[PDB]
This record gives C-alpha cells, sequence and structure tokens, in this order.
C-alpha cells in the first residue's frame, strides 16, 4: 500500500514603494501549503525555513498553519525548507531547495507543486495522509 | 544587491 499527498511551495514578493531604514527594497512571503481543500496540518508536524545569515534568528519554525514566513529584504537567495511529518517511523521529514527570487521591476507570484510518496505507512499515519487529501495507488 |  502506497499513499501520495501533494504540497505547494510558493512565494510572493512585491517591490516596496519606499525602501526601509536598512535599504530593504522588497517585501516577500514564502509558504508551504496543501492544494485547495487540503489541510496538511494533519500529517505535517512543523516546517522549518532556513533563512539567510542576515536575518535575525534565521531558523524559522511554523508548528501550526499557516506555514509561512513574511520578511523584508534587498536580495533573493537559495533557501532549504524542511517539512517534518507526524510520523513515528521513517521518513520523518523531506527537504526542498527553494529559490526565493525577486522581481526588481515589480511582483512575483510563484507556485511549485511537489508530490510526496509514502510506502506502506502505519495505520494512524495513513489517516493523517488521507485526511490531508492523500490518495491510495 | 540582488541575489545573496
Amino acid at each position: 500500500c502506497t499513499v501520495q499527498v501533494r504540497l505547494e511551495l510558493g512565494h510572493r514578493a512585491q517591490l516596496r514603494k519606499k525602501p526601509t531604514t536598512e535599504g530593504f527594497t522588497h517585501d516577500w512571503m514564502v509558504f508551504v501549503r496543501g492544494p485547495e481543500q487540503c489541510d496538511i496540518q494533519h500529517f505535517v508536524e512543523k516546517v522549518v525555513f532556513w533563512l539567510h545569515d542576515s536575518f535575525p534568528k534565521p531558523r524559522r519554525v511554523c508548528k501550526e498553519p499557516p506555514y509561512k514566513v513574511e520578511e523584508s529584504g534587498y536580495a533573493g537567495f537559495i533557501m532549504p525548507i524542511e517539512v517534518h511529518f507526524k510520523n513515528k517511523e521513517e521518513p520523518r521529514k523531506v527537504c526542498f531547495t527553494y529559490d526565493l527570487f525577486l522581481n526588481l521591476e515589480g511582483k512575483v507570484n510563484h507556485l511549485r507543486c511537489e508530490k510526496l510518496t509514502f510506502n506502506n505507512p502505519t495505520t494512524e499515519f495513513r489517516y493523517k495522509l488521507l485526511r490531508a487529501g492523500g490518495v491510495m495507488v | 544587491a540582488a541575489r545573496k
């Protein structure tokens, strides 16, 4: 028995009308979500966004939804994201390398779908999956 | 700076 569930990683970034005291030109938000009609909270323990050096306390953790980070900045960067599962057996997380990229002349609305595949999950984990929109194959 |  194999269950597949869907994740959407994405971000929006708009160019500020006025930069901040520190010369931050953009506001952005990055997120992890289920597709429409999918609360991934049921099988997602927490999400960890490993921001760049320059943000204070850059290991950002969301234990409940929304799994998001809102900040201001001046540049884009590569960002590891780790989704940890409400699973007591392996696998207990998955990592994506996310590219938080900015539009210097306007906005960015970016979306990227990732399909997770869990093999022979435990009985109570297979719920969390199916409760979150999972599909059996 | 764009991209750090």
